[PDB]
C-alpha cells in the first residue's frame, strides 16, 4: 500500500512496540528483539515484506528462548514458526508494500504463533474470534459457507488434538 | 483465570499497546485514551483475559466514526470497517500476573472485508504455525495447515471472484405516502385511490421518469456480461452464480406491489405504455433465461476439485469431473465462442493446477530417475487433460452436427495448455535423462 518500505528503523520501532507487547509487559522490547530488529536480517526481511510483491508476511517471532530471563529474540522470518516456548509477535505486513509512518495496524497486521501447540492455539484462536468474525460478517450480508464449514472442522479437530485429557463441565444458568 | 484486570489495568494496556496495535504506535492516543477511560473495555478485557473461556481481547479501535472508536467486546465481526486488535491469549486466559502485555498476542483484525481480511490473516499466519509444528519442532497438524491454506485460498478466491454488486431502485415519495396511508387501515392502493393524481400529467410524468430511471438501473445489469476466457473459469462460475443471485433480488425489487401498482396508475391514468416500454426495456427476462440456459454447465463444475485440490489424483478426477460438467453442454446449449473462451480459461486453470501439482511433486529435490518419473506422471495427467479436451471436442462436433445451420464452429479453438505443460515436463525429463546418461557414463567410462 506504500512504496516507502519499512526498513530497520521502522521495523525496529515496530519491534520496540510489538515485541514489547506480545513478548513483555508493554513499553520496551527485549534486548535481542531490538538487536535483531536493527540488524540486517530484519532490515532485509521487513524491506522485502514491505517492498517485494511475493514477500508480504513478516513474522517477527519474538521467541522466548531459554539459556539467556527468557530472551524473546525477534526472529523476523516470513512465516510463523512452531510456537512452543515463543512469545512470537508475527506482525506480518498487512500490505505487500507497507509504510514507515502510517498506522501499524493498517500496514502490519498482527498475528502470532502462541506458546500452545498448533491444535491448542488453533482451537483457542478459532473458537475465540475466527468463528465470530466471519459469523457476524456473513450475517451482515457461497464461498463463505464452505469457508465457515472448513473453519468449524479445523476448530473441532484442533480442539480434539488440543487437550487429550479434556475434562469439561456443564453449568445450568 | 483469577487475574481480574480492572479498568486501570486495561487503561495501562491501552496506553501501552492500543496505539501500537491500532495506530502509528507510541503512547495513549485519542481512541486509546477513550478506551482507557471506559468501563466496557474493562469488562471485555476481564472476560477475554481474566476468564479462561474467551482469549481474544478484541481491542476494536476501528478507525471510523482518524478518530477511532474503541468498540471492544467479546464477540467479533470481520467487517471492512472494524480495525480491531484482538489480543488472543496464548494460554486459555491472558493472565496479567505475568508480563501484562505478554499475557496475550496481538492479532490486528484490520479494516479489510470478510474474505479479504480472512485470506490476509489466514495466509499471513494460520497455516504457518500449524505447518511448522507438523514438520519442525501428527495426523492433525498437517491436515490443519492444509485446511488453513485452503481457507486462505477460499477467502482469496472469494475476493478474487467475479462477484456481482447490488443496484437499487429509487421509489417516488408520493407512492410511499399513499402506500403508508393504505397501510394505516387494511388496504393496498389502486388507481382511484390517489383521487386525481392519475390525472396530474406532471405527477404522471414524474413517475414516468421514475419508471425510466428504474429501467436505467435495470439496464445497468442487463448489459453486464464478461467473456468466458476472462480470468479463470472459476470466476465465470462465480460470475453467473452471483449474476442470477442479483437478478432475482432486483427482480423482486421490481415485482414489488408499489412499482407494478404505479404501472397500473400510469396506464389506467392514460399513460398507456408504462408496462409496454417497461417490460420491453428489460433484459432481466433474457438474462435469467440465459442463466437458465447455461444453468447445468455452471453447475457441478470441478473448480475446488482442481484448484483447492491440486493433488495428483485430485487433478485427474478433477479433469474427469470437469469433462463431466462439460458433458452437460447437451443440456446447456453453450455457444461455440463462449465454450471456446471458457475452455481456454479452463485450460489456463488446468495449467495453474498443474503448476501447483508440479510444485507438490519436487522433481529437483528428487533424483534424476525420480525427476523423470514425476515428469512422466505430470505429462500423463496432462495427456489425460488433453484426452478430456478431445472428448470435449467430440461433444462440440456433436453439437456442431446438431446445429450445423447455426452453431457449427467446433474448430477446437482453445489453447490446450496441458500439451505445453507436458512438453515442459518432457524438457525436465530430458534434463533428468541427461543427468542419468552422464551418471551412467561415469559408471562406465
Amino acid at each position: 500500500a506504500v512504496q516507502n518500505v519499512a526498513d530497520v528503523s521502522v521495523l525496529q520501532k515496530h519491534l520496540r512496540k510489538l515485541v514489547p507487547l506480545l513478548l513483555e509487559d508493554g513499553g520496551e522490547a527485549p534486548a535481542a528483539l531490538e538487536a535483531a530488529l536493527e540488524e540486517k536480517s530484519a532490515l532485509e526481511q521487513m524491506r522485502k515484506f514491505l517492498s517485494d510483491p511475493q514477500v508480504h508476511t513478516v513474522l517477527v517471532e519474538r521467541s522466548t528462548l531459554k539459556e539467556d530471563k527468557e530472551f524473546i529474540s525477534y526472529n523476523i522470518n516470513i512465516d510463523i514458526h512452531y510456537g512452543v516456548k515463543s512469545n512470537s509477535l508475527a506482525f506480518i505486513k498487512r500490505t505487500p508494500v507497507i509504510d514507515a509512518d502510517k498506522p501499524v495496524s493498517s500496514q502490519l497486521r498482527v498475528l502470532t504463533l502462541s506458546e500452545d501447540s498448533p491444535y491448542e492455539t488453533l482451537h483457542s484462536f478459532i473458537s475465540n474470534a475466527v468463528a465470530p468474525f466471519f459469523k457476524s460478517y456473513i450475517r451482515e450480508s457461497k464461498m463463505a459457507p464452505s469457508v465457515e464449514k472448513k473453519i468449524a472442522e479445523l476448530e473441532m479437530g484442533l480442539l480434539h488434538l488440543q487437550q487429550n485429557i479434556e475434562i469439561p463441565e456443564i453449568s445450568l444458568p | 483465570v483469577q487475574n481480574v484486570a480492572d479498568v486501570s489495568v486495561l487503561q495501562k494496556h491501552l496506553r501501552k499497546l492500543v496505539p501500537l496495535l491500532l495506530e502509528d504506535g507510541g503512547e495513549a492516543p485519542a481512541a486509546l485514551e477513550a478506551a482507557l477511560e471506559e468501563k466496557s473495555a474493562l469488562e471485555q478485557m476481564r472476560k477475554f483475559l481474566s476468564d479462561p473461556q474467551v482469549h481474544t481481547v478484541l481491542v476494536e479501535r476501528s478507525t471510523l466514526k482518524e478518530f477511532i472508536s474503541y468498540n471492544i467486546n467479546i464477540d467479533i465481526h470481520y467487517g471492512v470497517k472494524s480495525n480491531s486488535l484482538a489480543f488472543i491469549k496464548r494460554t486459555p486466559v491472558i493472565d496479567a500476573d505475568k508480563p501484562v502485555s505478554s499475557q496475550l498476542r496481538v492479532l490486528t483484525l484490520s479494516e479489510d472485508s470478510p474474505y479479504e481480511t480472512l485470506h490476509s490473516f489466514i495466509s499471513n499466519a494460520v497455516a504457518p504455525f500449524f505447518k511448522s509444528y507438523i514438520r519442525e519442532s501428527d495426523k492433525m497438524a498437517p491436515s490443519v495447515e492444509k485446511k488453513i491454506a485452503e481457507l486462505e485460498m477460499g477467502l482469496l478466491h472469494l475476493q478474487q471472484n467475479i462477484e456481482i454488486p447490488e443496484i437499487s431502485l429509487p421509489i417516488h415519495p408520493m407512492i410511499t405516502n399513499v402506500a403508508k396511508q393504505c397501510y394505516e387501515r387494511g388496504e393496498k392502493p389502486k388507481v382511484t385511490d390517489f383521487g386525481d393524481k392519475v390525472e396530474d400529467p406532471t405527477f404522471l410524468n414524474q413517475l414516468q421518469s421514475g419508471v425510466n430511471r428504474w429501467i436505467r438501473e435495470i439496464q445497468k445489469v442487463t448489459k453486464l456480461d464478461r467473456d468466458p476466457a476472462s480470468g479463470t473459469a472459476l470466476q465465470e462460475i462465480s460470475f453467473w452464480l452471483n449474476l442470477e443471485r442479483a437478478l432475482y433480488r432486483i427482480q423482486e425489487k421490481r415485482e414489488s406491489p408499489e412499482v407494478l401498482l404505479t404501472l397500473d396508475i400510469l396506464k389506467h391514468g392514460k399513460r398507456f405504455h408504462a408496462t409496454v416500454s417497461f417490460d420491453t426495456d428489460t433484459g432481466l427476462k433474457q438474462a435469467l433465461e440465459t442463466v437458465n440456459d447455461y444453468n447445468p454447465l455452471m453447475k457441478d463444475f470441478p473448480l475446488n476439485d482442481l484448484l483447492s485440490a491440486t493433488e495428483l489424483d485430485k487433478i485427474r478426477q478433477a479433469l474427469v469431473a470437469i469433462f463431466t460438467h462439460l458433458r452437460k453442454i447437451r443440456n446447456t446449449k453453450y455457444p461455440i465462442q463462449r465454450a471456446l473462451r471458457l475452455v481456454e480459461a479452463i485450460s489456463r486453470d488446468l495449467s495453474s493446477q498443474l503448476l501447483k501439482v508440479l510444485g507438490t511433486r519436487k522433481l529437483m529435490h528428487v533424483a534424476y530417475e525420480e525427476f523423470e518419473k514425476v515428469m512422466v506422471a505430470c505429462f500423463e495427467v496432462f495427456q489425460t487433460w488433453d484426452d478430456e479436451y478431445e472428448k470435449l471436442q467430440v461433444l462440440l462436433r456433436d453439437i456442431v452436427k446438431r446445429k450445423r445451420e447455426e452453431n457449427l464452429k467446433m474448430v477446437w479453438r482453445i489453447n490446450p495448455a496441458h500439451r505445453k505443460l507436458q512438453a515442459r515436463l518432457d524438457q525436465m525429463r530430458k534434463f533428468r535423462r541427461q543427468h542419468e546418461q552422464l551418471r551412467a557414463v561415469i559408471v562406465r567410462v
